[PDB]
């Protein structure tokens, strides 16, 4: 019969111990939920092919199958191999033996060695000849199958003997079942523990999802879309000028030249002696036949990059395969202008975009819809209805920037050379691209440390907070700092540094400015802003009250202050909730810092894939000068350094010019930093949408990891209420209009009122002015004034 | 001014072995460079080598007794030279950058190695930056902890206000590049 | 020394490619006079591929270098552009911009490469204390002040401005009723 080897099979590729790493390799192995042949042993051993090396199971329970026999014809005309193993003595030879017919243990030589319940699992592989073997024993408690478990193995015997094997055959014992597999090239994606011993793997040309987790390097992946590889049409045959089809990918050759596409014909202006028609870059649109006369144009197979829909590795496990700019009709198959759509289902609903599919498609079982942009409404305009705010929500928003990087330098004699002569004799031949390199690196890291400066140096007089907080009711204790710490910061800091987290040339230089200095000059900035105000920015402090403090601010937002002095209370709960909502979010959600995780992970990418580059071979015969220099003559030696010089050369400045294009991005982002910092910190800004969503109030920074953070309090109106209205009031004839804010109505009544929070007040001659006749303005309303 | 370097004292043909110094280690053809310190990684008995994420050699195994010794390369960086003008003195003072002092008024800082220097220990404010807190500056060269800045406690009670009683207008220059020259090749 | 910084650049670049055409990026000379005099043109033509190769990259460098450069140069111009307009052309109140202190005029004057603004900047040097309130009570309805702080001077209670001292007498014209005494932390009992 036949049964399914679910993972077992997979041993130890290189002697070469990791520890706590995923490692990709490839090289011949059983592929994972793949059949392999089952035996059976009551009431069985042909002779099984060996194509590429066999993965062999035997669960014994009375050690029945012992032995091998190992050749290509068994008849002894070829060097055979022959084991035998009566449970205590292991036999191999190499000899030429006559076997028998169906051989079993029954109860030219120039190489020896001698020295259900269980599982006895092998790899008898070959490379070049050179026969290996796998093993691992372990016991279990099964009678039918094979259990579903993974278990590595480690090499046990090497032999030279250079033997090309077609044939094997078991060996029973006449008085427990076996398996047979073969290996395919796949490639893995291990995953080793601290003690050197693999624990898992993944098959990377299984599934979708497999693909995915191959390409990015791990076992848990996050909701999004990650390209695996690219489509690719295939043609099926090659027309020889033979015949001649159309509408297919086929393979054409005329008179020697090549090519690929599709041979449909067309009506080309032929002009009697011209062949061809040509595109840009020496490609053919046309082309005609010397058989006879046609003339037929060409369009090239079909191509795309697919990609893969995958949801949260914590929810599910089902993908979604979609092909780019490819009709469904040469791949629940869903066709979209982005492409195929093969593994959701269409959806006639709309609603908010989760993974964006590309012209309007968004997926989210697994499902394909149109995006929702947003909410509907239709403003009740007219010629005289108002809406005015009634209660208003003191808001806190956080926002991220990031102001710098780590100082990095690459001496290129170092990089390029290893501790040698002749690579620096070379690299001195090709002039003055170090010292330019180091120049630009040198640069980088000075502006670097500028940027940090600019950002946070701007009060030079570091202030202390009083020890009595008399705030008004307010409170400032999860942002002001704590002096418990042995490294001085405060409670949100500590959040923000608990999130986020060689031997080549490659140095890391430190910051000039220490992270408890940063964080003085953050709680001199604060305290400055609690106990002084603006004034603190123009010359010298001062001394503000704090409810005096915040009710200039409300005067720079329209609202009079009278409002915050009698609702201080309600203000001062509110923000004590919503820093208090500050921290829950900062301590259950990790998305929030992804801008400075991704300047982290970029610059460690960057420097990683530097250092692998350090591997390449760049077309040399080595790529290490050691063993280059121990083997050549020095003629020959000098064209492969120089090979290999021109790599790193070529690897180090695309390195330093992305570092520059990068560098100039922070420089920006540092420079948008300190402009925040003086507009909201130290003051009152006006440019809407800059220091926060509403009306702004306030700012308060924190440091964080090579970067910033704000707090942007900010009034925002929340109740309304409707009103008529009019843009005038006539009284004896002449025109009233209002100083500051609506004039307004309830419905029986007319009043007067601040524009932006609901206090009516009586018309008097003090709060309108008389200007103009009645006849002029549209739309008076007459009413005693 | 230049690069330093630890150098090397013998090299090591696999003759004898010895440990906790820069040496040269030659195992049956291959050669490197570091200190052959003994380590108690896990030894499957397969396995001959210890590689990190970025495969180079960390780990080895001696071919005569079962032990391993993991490899740690000769300590380096930048020489690094602090100067006043020549018109006011002469001095000079020798940073060597990441690299202990036990490997060279002797001064160790986490940014390295600080020879030339002395070590007061008031505040002032920063003149040459040194790196990692600390900034240079009667010949004597000395070495500090900077000084970010003057120290103030704003009187702040509940009925306290400030209002000042006379102005200073002041005039501040501002600098912008607009152009380089124009130029074709 | 910004300035001077930007033409020492400038100028040290365009003197790195003179001394790349001193190089020899590997081959046996540096001259194509002294390459085609002697040589063959079958390793001739392998020499000048060297020097071609080794140049080409070079000015490549230089250009990208430029291109970096002058990107820096172009955010500066604008920046430049915007102040001249903002500050020059009009009195700002984005703090810190125009010069440190209430930014109240600029003046341009032309430089090598450049311009120069010369910030005129308000800014107030000499402080008092005074005692606060945050409204006024007189008859049971509280008084609060249109424009600026409430001071006193130990006997008598006083109005000013915010920016510099200058104070006058309670009265009703610079002082509005807004309701109820009680809801207000801080009041206190002068005559309005």
């Amino acid at each position: 019969a036949y049964t399914n080897s679910f993972t077992r099979g997979v041993y130890y590729p290189d002697k070469v111990f990791r520890s706590s790493v995923l490692h990709s390799t490839q090289d011949l192995f059983l592929p994972f939920f793949s059949n392999v042949t089952w035996f059976h042993a009551i009431h069985d051993n042909p002779v099984l092919p060996f194509n590429d090396g066999v993965y062999f199971a035997s669960t014994e329970k009375s050690n029945i199958i012992r032995g091998w026999i190992f050749g290509t014809t068994l008849d002894s005309k070829t060097q055979s191999l022959l084991i035998v193993n009566n449970a205590t003595n292991v036999v191999i030879k190499v000899c030429e033996f006559q076997f028998c017919n169906d051989p079993f243990l029954g109860v030219n030589c120039t190489f020896e060695y001698v020295s259900f319940k269980n599982l006895r699992e092998f790899v008898f592989k070959n490379i070049d000849g050179y026969f290996k073997i796998y093993s691992k024993h372990t016991p279990i408690n099964l009678v039918r199958d094979l259990p579903q478990g993974f278990s590595a193995l480690e090499p046990l015997v090497d032999l030279p003997i250079g033997i090309n094997i077609t044939r094997f055959q078991t060996l029973l014992a006449l008085h427990a079942a076996y398996y047979v597999g073969y290996l395919q090239p796949r490639t893995f994606l291990l995953k080793y523990n601290e003690n050197g011993t693999i624990t898992d793997a993944v098959d990377c040309a299984l599934d979708p999802l497999s693909e995915t987790k191959c390409t990015l390097k791990s076992f848990t992946v996050e909701k999004g879309i990650y390209q695996t590889s690219n489509f690719r049409v295939q043609p099926t045959e090659s027309i020889v000028r033979t015949n001649l089809v159309k509408n297919k990918c086929v393979n054409f050759n005329f008179n020697g030249l090549t090519g690929t596409g599709v041979l449909t014909e067309s009506n080309k202006k032929f002009l009697p002696f011209q062949q061809f028609g040509r595109d840009i870059a020496d490609t053919t649109d046309a082309v005609r036949d010397p058989q006879t006369l046609e003339i037929l144009d060409i369009t090239p197979c079909s191509f795309g990059g697919v990609s893969v829909i995958t949801p949260g590795t914590n929810t599910s496990n089902q993908v979604a395969v979609l092909y780019q700019g490819v009709n469904c009709t040469e791949v629940n198959v869903f066709q979209t202008r982005a492409g195929c759509l093969i593994g959701a289902e269409h959806v006639n609903n709309s609603y908010e975009c989760d993974i964006p599919i590309g012209a309007g498609i968004c997926a989210s079982s697994i499902i394909a819809y149109t995006m929702s942009l947003g909410a509907e409404n239709s403003v009740a305009y007219s010629n005289n209805s108002i809406a005015i705010p009634t209660n208003f929500t003191i808001s806190v928003t956080t926002e991220i920037l990031p102001v710098s990087m780590t100082k990095t330098s690459v001496d290129c004699t170092m990089y390029i050379c290893g501790d040698s002569t002749e690579c620096s004799n070379l690299l001195l031949q090709y002039g003055s691209f170090c010292t330019q390199l180091n120049r630009a690196l040198t640069g980088i890291a000075v502006e670097q440390d500028k940027n940090t400066q600019e950002v946070f140096a701007q009060v030079k007089q570091i202030y202390k907070t009083p020890p009595i907080k008399d705030f008004g009711g307010f409170n400032f204790s999860q942002i002001l700092p704590d002096p418990s710490k042995p490294s001085k910061r405060s409670f949100i800091e500590d959040l923000l540094f608990n999130k986020v987290t060689k031997f080549n040339g490659l140095t890391v230089l430190p910051p000039l400015l220490t992270d408890e200095m940063i964080a003085q000059y953050t709680s001199a900035l604060l305290a400055g802003t609690i106990t002084s105000g603006w004034t603190f920015g123009a010359g010298a402090a001062l001394q503000i009250p704090f409810a005096m403090q915040m009710a200039y601010r409300f005067n720079g937002i329209g609202v009079t202050q009278n409002v915050l002095y009698e609702n201080q209370k309600l203000i001062a709960n509110q923000f004590n909730s919503a820093i208090g909502k500050i921290q829950d979010s900062l301590s259950s959600t990790a998305s929030a810092l992804g801008k400075l995780q991704d300047v982290v992970n970029q610059n460690a990418q960057a420097l990683n894939t530097l250092v692998k580059q350090l591997s390449s071979n760049f077309g040399a015969i080595s790529s290490v000068l050691n063993d280059i220099l121990s083997r050549l003559d020095p003629p020959e030696a000098e064209v492969q350094i120089d090979r290999l010089i021109t790599g790193r050369l070529q690897s180090l400045q695309t390195y330093v010019t992305q570092q520059l294009i990068r560098a100039a991005e922070i420089r920006a982002s540092a420079n948008l930093a300190a402009t925040k910092m003086s507009e909201c910190v130290l003051g009152q800004s006006k440019r809407v949408d800059f220091c926060g969503k509403g009306y702004h109030l306030m700012s308060f920074p924190q440091s964080a990891p090579h970067g910033v953070v704000f707090l942007h309090v900010t009034y925002v109106p929340a109740q309304e209420k409707n009103f008529t209205t009019a843009p005038a009031i006539c009284h004896d004839g002449k025109a009233h209009f209002p100083r500051e804010g609506v004039f307004v109505s309830n419905g029986t009544h007319w009043f007067v009122t601040q524009r932006n929070f609901y206090e009516p007040q009586i018309i008097t001659t003090d709060n309108t002015f008389v200007s103009g006749n009645c006849d002029v303005v549209i739309g008076i309303v007459n009413n005693t004034v | 001014t230049s690069n330093f370097r630890v150098q090397p004292t013998e090299s090591i043909v696999r003759t004898n072995l010895v440990k906790n110094k820069c040496v040269n280690f030659n195992f049956n053809g291959l050669t490197g460079t570091g200190v052959l310190t003994e380590s108690n990684k896990k030894f499957l008995p397969f396995q001959q080598f210890g590689r990190d994420i970025a495969d180079t050699t960390d780990a080895v195994r001696d071919p005569q007794t079962l032990e391993i010794l993991d490899i740690t390369p000769c300590s380096f960086g930048g020489v690094s030279v602090i100067t006043p003008g020549t018109n006011t003195s002469n001095q000079v003072a020798v940073l060597y950058q990441g690299v202990n002092c036990t490997e060279v008024n002797v001064f160790q800082t986490r940014a390295g190695c600080l020879i030339g220097a002395e070590h007061v220990n008031n505040s002032y404010e920063c003149d040459i930056p040194i790196g990692a807190g600390i900034c240079a500056s009667s010949q004597s060269i000395i070495a500090y902890t900077m000084s970010l800045g003057a120290e103030n406690s704003v009187a702040y009670s509940n009925n306290s206000i400030a209002i000042p009683t006379n102005f200073t207008i002041s005039v501040t220059t501002e600098i912008l590049p607009v152009s380089m020259t124009k130029t074709s090749v």
